[PDB]
């Protein structure tokens, strides 16, 4: 519902209007398949010694 | 005045920043990504004065 006015009608439009707005990852880079499902994980590292 | 001079200086040499084709998220059947480059910045002397 955010409000931007718009140039050539004069009028103020929506968001909605001139985008999609969603809710989803920050970085869609990696991906896991644990036994072909998906579904996520992270890898444990230790200290050197 | 120098504020123009500076201004428009700053302006025609941009540094266009570097993008990807084809990034996540993807179309479904996407075959082919591929980096691309815009160069925004001026060359030499001629295009500067």
């Amino acid at each position: 519902n955010i409000s931007l006015k718009s140039k050539t009608n004069g009028s103020v439009i929506k968001l909605s209007d001139v985008a999609n707005v969603e809710i989803g990852s920050q970085a869609y880079n990696f991906a896991i398949l644990e036994n072909g499902k998906p579904a996520t994980a992270a890898a444990i590292q230790l200290s050197p010694g | 005045s120098i504020s123009d001079v500076n201004n428009a200086i700053r302006e025609n040499n941009v540094e266009i920043a570097p993008g990807r084709l084809g990034d996540l998220p993807a179309e479904k059947g996407q075959l082919i990504t591929i980096p691309l480059s815009a160069q925004g910045q001026l060359s030499s002397l001629e295009q500067f004065k």
